[PDB]
């Protein structure tokens, strides 16, 4: 099996830069009709792969001249020209040269911008939730950069681990920023046992911790 | 012009045996063959063969020999694929792609392998929420299984502020969440709805945010 190591595994880049994202085979691959299979991908969160580049260095009808491929041996480039939002995704190399066809493992193309803090907004659970015997406290933090945040929940001034569920977005494809929900699901037994639910945020664009909070008893 | 349409997501219990649909069009079906692929949750391609559409000759993967099968019907410009005796690894997306060398593929089909049952979501609403400048509301869907749900604002109306966040599993059964932000002069005169669709269980739930 021919194995196709992608480098980087990640690729963090400006609007207006240019990438270069390397593949490299552990045997040659040229086929035994002469050609070199060689195949570049784009695939978005959303959806299937998309070709950008068959043997090597021919574009795909309708992929921009911004994208070209060029390489031989062992060696294979994908170099991106003028980096657009629509560009994010996981881009792939791909030989059918020497049976069976095998992937690269991957680079995520990131779009580097500006750091931006979160808005935090809390949110206690409905009425609905709460006859059910369960109990989640959401909260969410929206529109920031970079995508390393940690999060903490207090209860009563403590801090609460368990139960704690986080998610974050991909990247936005208007602003390149990311959000993430954090939920602390409880009992309903236990969320009427305490008063004061607090979400902390520690981003880079702040040495304090943004604090949201509520009382039960407050409104 | 040319697609490649597969059959919807499915669930099945580790065991039983999945059939999956490629229908072409757009080009004369017979006249390229047609490659299996398979993406495994997380990151990753795996090619599992392919299969010649002219003679239905086909051509596994070392890793997929005997549990799987290739056929066609031609007949219908479609193939498929049939995975017997499945366990919770064959839990993945399995695209249809055309040609030797690979160029159009398929969209591809989720296949989740689980004694976890189909079960509909509950949602609920969730206010600030009842009394500056900008307001976030949000929308809780927990506990459904399979994925997907679909989660729109009003019926679409409201596109933008709008941030849906990934499934996470909670013991078994999934939780998504959604938020929105509108003006402060928007609500709560302006009625905002989340509608959850959940086409497993064919749920459809309308969940208005009111003030607390
Ligand atoms: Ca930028
Ligand atoms: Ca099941």
């Amino acid at each position: 099996d021919v194995l196709m190591t992608q480098t980087p595994l990640s690729l963090p880049v400006s609007l207006g830069d240019q990438a270069s994202i390397s593949c490299r085979s552990s045997q040659t691959i040229v086929h035994s009709n002469g050609n070199t299979y060689l195949e570049w991908y784009l695939q978005k969160p959303g959806q299937s792969p998309k070709l950008l580049i068959y043997k090597v260095s021919n574009r795909f009808p309708g992929v921009p001249d911004r994208f070209s491929g060029s390489g031989s041996g062992t060696d294979f480039t994908l170099k991106i020209r003028r980096v657009e939002a629509e560009d994010l995704g996981v881009y792939y190399c791909f030989q059918a040269s020497h049976d069976p066809p095998t992937f690269g493992g991957g680079t995520k193309l990131e779009i580097k911008r500006a750091d931006a803090a979160p808005t935090v907004s809390i949110f206690p659970p409905s009425s609905e939730q709460l006859t059910s015997g369960g109990a989640s406290v959401v909260c969410f933090l929206n529109n920031f950069y970079p995508k390393d945040i940690n999060v903490k929940w207090k209860i009563d001034g403590s801090e609460r681990q368990n139960g704690v569920l986080n998610s974050w977005t991909d990247q936005d494809s208007k602003d390149s920023t990311y959000s993430m929900s954090s939920t602390l699901t409880l009992t309903k037994d236990e969320y009427e046992r305490h008063n004061s639910y607090t979400c902390e945020a520690t981003h880079k664009t702040s040495t304090s911790p943004i604090v949201k909070s509520f009382n039960r008893n407050e409104c | 012009q040319i697609q490649l349409v597969q059959s919807g997501p499915e669930l099945k219990k580790p065991g039983e045996t999945v059939k999956i649909s490629c229908k072409a069009s757009g080009y004369t079906f017979t006249n390229y063959g047609m490659n299996w692929m398979k993406q495994a949750p997380g990151k990753g391609f795996k090619w599992m063969g392919w299969i010649k559409t002219n003679t239905g000759e086909p051509t596994y993967a070392e890793d997929f020999k005997g549990r799987f099968a290739f056929s066609l019907e031609a007949s219908a410009n479609t193939a498929y694929l049939q995975i017997n005796n499945l366990k919770n690894e064959d839990t993945a997306t399995y695209f249809c792609a055309r040609l030797r060398a690979v160029d159009y593929w398929g969209q591809g089909t989720t296949l989740t392998v689980s004694s976890a049952k189909t079960t509909a979501p509950s949602v609920y609403p969730l206010a600030p929420g009842t009394a500056g400048s900008s307001v976030t509301l949000g929308c809780l869907v927990k506990g459904y299984f399979p994925e997907p749900v679909t989660l729109t604002w009003n019926s679409g109306a409201l596109s933008s502020g709008v941030h849906t966040f990934p499934a996470v599993l909670q013991s078994d059964l999934y939780t998504l969440s959604s938020s929105v932000t509108v003006t402060s002069s928007t609500w709560p005169s302006q009625s905002i709805t989340c509608n959850v669709a959940h086409p497993a269980s064919s749920t459809k739930v309308d969940k208005k945010i009111e003030p607390r």
